[PDB]
């Protein structure tokens, strides 16, 4: 399984983002509005190959969770699709991007601003955000935001749709690396 | 699923499917409830689930 891939939770599907380890100990990242409140996750609809358990979740404020892997056969790619992914980095006002999601797959663009908040309502807000044009559509969320060989950020949410065009918002990966202490391989 | 307190300027991006009136597949809540608002309360829920 790969960035960008889907995964079921008890209540819905998201996207794999990013394959990360720390030590010998391996994990994936997504959206963290995806890892709150689900515990197992699995790799199709039938629930009935395992990928892990939930191991963090920050949402809303922030919108990053990790899930451990407890699945020992499954591959683990350091890859989003077959693209290899070797660095994670800050995003800039103009990076060219792409977005690959279980839903719409892969989608290209690029970032508009830095630092936006969203607010998802209901209390749900969450701050510090990647503004870009790329589309997303539901099912995409926790996906992830790549640029050339760069990890970049995991989707969380926007409007519109891929069809007319719409604007979508990423969490930073680098902060989500960072309050785990794994990295990307 | 009640929509008064839309419309939402952002949705999450997550999978839960509900069936609309147009036999459109709404892939969430939040998706499926802005889209009311855009149809100017014309556009009702079918049924939970894909269409």
């Amino acid at each position: 399984i790969s960035g960008g891939d889907a995964i079921y939770s008890s209540t819905g599907r998201c996207s794999l983002g990013f394959n990360v380890r720390s030590g010998s100990t391996y994990y994936f990242l997504t959206a963290g509005h995806c890892t709150d409140g689900a515990t197992t996750w699995w790799a199709n609809s039938a629930r009935t190959t395992v990928l892990g358990t939930t191991s963090g979740s920050s949402f809303p404020n922030n919108d990053y969770g990790i899930v451990r892997y407890t699945n020992t056969t499954i591959p683990k790619d350091g890859t989003v699709g077959g693209q290899d992914i070797t660095s994670a980095a800050n995003a800039t006002v103009g990076m060219a991007v792409t977005r690959r999601g279980s839903t719409t797959g892969t989608h290209s663009g690029s970032v508009t601003a830095l630092n936006a908040t969203v607010n998802y309502g209901g209390g749900d807000v969450v701050y510090g955000m990647i503004r870009t044009n790329v589309c997303a559509e539901p099912g995409d969320s926790g996906g992830p935001l790549y640029s050339g060989t760069r990890a970049i950020g995991l989707t969380s949410g926007g409007s519109g749709n891929c069809s007319s065009g719409g604007t979508t918002f990423f969490q930073p990966v680098t902060e989500a690396l960072s309050a785990y202490g794994v990295s990307v391989y | 699923v009640d929509c008064s307190e839309y419309p939402k300027p952002a949705c999450t991006q997550e999978y839960r499917p509900l069936c609309g009136s147009d036999n459109k597949t709404y892939g969430n809540k939040c998706n499926f409830c802005n889209a009311v608002v855009e149809s100017n309360g014309t556009l009702t829920l079918s049924h939970f689930g894909k269409c």
